């Protein structure tokens, strides 16, 4: 039937649909006016220190995709609950394919039951995993994979042994079907620590992905590049935005890899290729609230725009010209799909109490009778001598 | 009130006994919807005066007891019950109150 | 590093209420100059706040035409005198700043009790001359608006006083390149380069409100929150979910079905229940053989 | 809240989209700047897809007419200059038609680079009498409306048609309230509701460069 496929090809996205859910948090660096900052302090929200997180679910980043003009189907499992069905809905609405979605009328969306140890100290050895964790490898929607000519996934679908079976095997079917495989690190908040533990668990999926995103955090980690640089100071110093070498990330290099994207949300994007080699600077000075400030929003955006790109024009995977046309094109997905964030969560003054930036910027009268600023009675004046 | 504790508290708290359920707000304050969290668990325990207790803990400090209770991303919720035949219960995402209100009724 | 650079050429400052800056822009596509031109002329020129003082109360006066013993100016003079005085804030909200003087003396705008979120831009601007050391308390209303407008006083919040550009051709017609000049003036309550910059701003707010999702899009902070709301009382006073939110998505078509469906933008069940049996053979690749199988599904549902 | 929504759409044809659209509540003067730059982006920042050279393989014998084909090079070249596609190339492609003889030649015989699609397939390019064989090697290119025997096509990129807009305005007493409204017409590689997106990522991508910064 593939003269019923149409353009742009579809993008198989893999993984979980949750809801406004942060795999981990690192202290990065943004490039910043910081004349602006201080002119503005007492009007513009500032976080007391920058911690970016690398992005959301798979569920997202179709919901991103989405937006952009792409074709998403998103892969995953939600149980027939109602929060299950609200997730559905959400997905339906956004443009997101769920033909691919496996309703299960057994597990419980987003609930899972553990077994918490109370003789030493506490462990947790989950029992019944939720709805999204539970897909098969029969629950494979072959039809979706046959169309697609993207496979996006991320390490959250490795973290289950039963999932990440799930997660290989649909990674292998893709191969077979010649769909180019893109893997977005995402590292999970466990993972972070035993980077032993890390390089072990995603190994066999590293080794499979022609597309690999980490954040420049992330590519330190893995690199076992210990974080020299300063954090959370008034400066754009080079040092903190630094491009590596293509030797630094040459011992992640594997046959196979296409391009390696090194994210440092939206202010730098690198890129490398076999041959070239380079970066991209961007703007990373958007309306940030409370409810925004991990800056997960623009890692998904950032994401969606490097798919969009790469699935439109997929024999320029090494054309260095269309890299940075791709690499500007996701940093400005990124920047837009913050900006939308931070005007509809709005900021703090299911109950939820948000205002508008309108009313987050307006101060109090002063009118206190008692205060100087206010016409007194003439008793309590003293005139100010010229 | 939400309280903030250690992993120390935690540990003489869940060890120890009650008479209500308990929920442990595992967050950070660099996460944007944990804050939402924050909105919805005030609510709850208002609605919950004492048929309930809500702690939150952060996840920055005690990141080797996060990772022990196997936490893989924020904000997660534990129901944990005073029953100790029952098993707890383990939310990712920001879930409406009303999947809280199910929880600490049908099987906490 | 970037292609695309923009910067200061020139930052003048011509007195303390008079700020002059040029910037350029460089290289830009054919075009792009003439877009980037005129609505950043119309964003400073028409779109950036100010902050002034909106009205005064005298505690001893008639109206505001008389004149008051020991101040040389009238009280329709003082007024005047207000409304010239350039103030600088971030802020909304009326506030209130207060002057409570002792003459003799001049009376400029430094001596103005300003709350802490509004500034004065220039000390030396005058107010008024008391030739007799009298007590004059003067309150006065301060708001931050844009355009323009106890005694009122008729202010003109815009800080930008006049905006130029121009387009210059960057040599041979690689691309028919283009080089963008900006100046700016500014009454020195925010600098040419901040105006610049807070017209981008207010034209990105301008022109983002269509890339949010259209009105009437989620059922109606967490636009998931209230279907799911939904959901709970419809399963107390069980009455199943309309056919407008089932998707076809959910149902179980073929995959040939479904990317016709999905091709003529028919995505919930009710869209396709709408659709006649004459309509779908229209269709490309969706023929006679696949109605009864489909209306089967549907028959099954 | 500032929202926007779709009044009226319309299909008239495979090659004629009407869509009008609404965005309110809007204060004085704000309407006719998004006005004036949505317009202005409508109908050059978005870019489109035409062709821009043919070349008439098998070596025609350069004149105006060609054996078996009932019409001229020029309507030829006229016709080919009327054909709407779409894609999301980068840089230049190539397409060909190789057709063996006599019926009609249409955009459905055109054989297309990866991206490149065809929007109207009944469209015609020719009427072949005798059974020769016409092979015509055609360059697609993609560009902004604002921007060897092989004949040049004199390209009008702009894959909006027209686009118009006007305001309302309101009051109850002191309080005003204006409405803005954009009409789109589009060739059909595009739809009115896609070209209104468009055109506000392409206004807003113009002005993100006036809040960059320098690495020190």
């Amino acid at each position: 039937i593939s003269h019923t496929y149409g353009w742009p090809p579809l993008v198989c996205c893999f993984g979980s649909a949750q809801h406004a859910f942060v795999p981990s948090g690192r202290p990065a660096n943004r490039l910043l006016d910081y004349e602006r900052q201080e002119r503005m302090k007492d009007a513009v929200w500032a976080p007391e220190k920058y911690i970016r997180a690398p992005g959301g679910c798979a569920g997202g980043v179709a919901i991103a995709l989405a937006s952009l003009g792409g074709k998403a189907a998103f892969m995953g499992k939600l149980g027939d609950d109602d929060f299950g069905q609200a997730m559905l809905y959400y997905l339906n609405v956004c443009q997101v394919q769920t033909r691919s979605v496996k309703i299960d009328s057994k597990r419980v969306t987003a609930c899972s039951t553990m077994k918490i140890s109370k003789r030493g100290r506490l462990k947790s050895t989950c029992v019944k995993p939720c709805a999204e964790d539970s897909l098969s490898k029969s629950e494979i929607n072959v039809d979706v994979l046959k169309e697609a000519k993207m496979f996006y996934f991320t390490t959250h679908s490795l973290l289950d042994k039963k999932m990440m079976s799930t997660t290989l095997q649909a990674i292998k079917i893709s191969k077979q079907l010649g769909n180019v495989i893109f893997y977005d690190l995402n590292l999970p908040l466990p993972l972070w620590q035993s980077l032993e533990e890390t390089k072990s668990l995603i190994q066999e999926v590293w080794d499979l992905a022609d597309v690999i995103e980490v954040t420049k955090q992330e590519l330190e980690f893995l690199c076992g590049i210990e974080p020299t640089e300063e954090f959370d100071t008034k400066n754009n110093d080079s040092s903190k935005f630094v491009h590596y070498e293509p030797e630094t990330v040459e011992p992640l290099w594997h046959e196979n890899l296409k391009i390696l994207f090194v994210t440092n949300g939206t202010s730098k994007i690198h890129y490398y290729t076999k041959e070239h080699n380079g970066a991209v600077l961007g703007m990373e000075d958007v309306p940030i609230t409370p409810f925004t400030r991990d800056m997960s929003a623009s890692g998904d955006g950032i994401v969606a725009g490097l798919i969009r790109m790469l699935t439109v024009q997929p024999d320029l995977m090494n054309d260095k010209g269309y890299l940075e046309r791709t690499a500007r094109y996701a940093i400005e997905c990124g920047v837009v799909d913050q900006w939308l964030l931070a005007q509809t969560r709005g900021y703090p003054p299911n109950g939820i109490r948000s205002i508008t930036e309108r009313e987050y910027r307006t101060s109090k009268p002063y009118d206190e009778p008692d205060g100087p600023y206010v016409m007194k009675p003439v008793e309590e004046r003293e005139y100010r001598k010229l | 009130l939400v309280r903030k504790l250690s992993a120390q508290e935690l540990q003489d708290l869940v060890k120890g006994e009650r008479k209500v359920p308990l929920i442990v707000d595992f967050y950070a304050t660099w996460c944007g919807p944990c804050i939402l969290m924050a909105q919805e668990l005030e609510m709850l325990a208002v609605e919950y005066e004492s048929n309930a207790m809500i702690v939150k803990v952060d996840t920055d400090d005690e990141y080797e007891f996060a990772r022990d209770m196997q936490v893989r991303g924020l904000p997660t919720l534990f129901f944990i019950s005073p029953d100790p035949s029952k098993d707890a219960i383990r939310t990712e995402g920001l879930i409406p109150l009303q999947m809280m209100r199910d929880i600490i009724d049908n099987d906490m | 590093t970037r292609t695309l650079q923009w910067k200061c050429v020139e930052s003048r400052r011509d007195s303390k209420r008079l700020y002059y800056g040029r910037f350029i822009l460089s290289p830009l596509m054919k075009g792009q100059a003439d877009t980037i031109g005129i609505a950043m002329r119309r964003a400073l020129l028409g779109e950036i706040e100010g902050t002034c003082i909106t009205r005064a109360k005298f505690e001893n006066i008639p109206h505001d035409y008389s004149n008051i013993v020991g101040i040389q100016e009238s009280v329709h003079e003082i007024l005047m005198n207000l409304n010239e005085i350039v103030l600088k804030s971030n802020l909304y909200g009326t506030r209130n700043a207060l002057i409570c003087v002792q003459g003799p003396g001049y009376i400029t705008a430094r001596d103005i009790i300003l709350p802490p979120s509004v500034e004065i831009v220039d000390n030396t601007q005058h107010i008024a001359t008391l030739t007799e050391p009298i007590n004059l308390c003067i309150g006065l209303k301060i708001e931050r608006n844009r355009g323009y407008s106890s005694y009122p006083i008729d202010a003109v919040f815009m800080p930008v006083q006049n905006a130029n550009h121009s387009i210059h051709s960057y040599g041979n017609g690689n691309e028919k390149q283009e080089i963008l000049f900006i100046e700016i003036w500014t009454n020195g309550s925010l600098t040419p380069k901040e105006a610049l910059h807070e017209a981008s701003r207010n034209l990105i707010n301008l022109f983002i409100p269509f890339l949010h999702v259209e009105e009437e899009t989620f059922y109606l902070t967490l636009p998931l929150f209230p279907f799911h709301n939904k959901l709970v009382n419809l399963r107390q006073k069980k009455k199943e979910l309309a056919f407008q939110y089932i998707f076809i998505d959910q149902l179980e078509l073929p995959p040939r079905i479904y990317n016709c469906l999905k091709k003529s933008n028919i995505h919930t069940l009710l869209d396709l229940l709408n659709n006649s049996q004459e309509d779908l053979i229209k269709m490309e690749h969706f023929h006679i053989e696949d109605v009864k199988k489909l209306l089967d599904i549907l028959e099954k549902k």
